[PDB]
């Protein structure tokens, strides 16, 4: 797992890229993927 | 200029651009 620069990050499957730098959302302790206002994957709990 | 007032760069980051003025307030 790499962060800070572009890759065409591919997380659980779902794809996109973009830079991936850190989080704060902290998940309803279930919650999985993120999402804003156009939901527009704006998080993810990398898995490894 | 307190009285009337109002995200931006998440809809930037769908295609959306919001060109500054030319005649910034200063000079206007
Ligand atoms: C070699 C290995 O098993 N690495 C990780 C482990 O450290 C981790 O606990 C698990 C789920 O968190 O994913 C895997």
């Amino acid at each position: 797992l790499v962060k800070n620069k572009c890759v065409n990050f591919n997380f659980n499957g779902l794809t996109g890229t973009g830079v991936l730098t850190e989080s704060n959302k902290k998940f309803l302790p279930f919650q999985q993927f993120g999402r804003d206002i156009a939901d527009t994957t704006d998080a993810v709990r990398d898995p490894q | 200029f307190n009285k009337v007032t109002l995200l931006i760069c998440a809809q930037k980051f769908n295609g959306l651009t919001v060109l500054p003025p030319l005649l910034t307030d200063e000079m206007i």
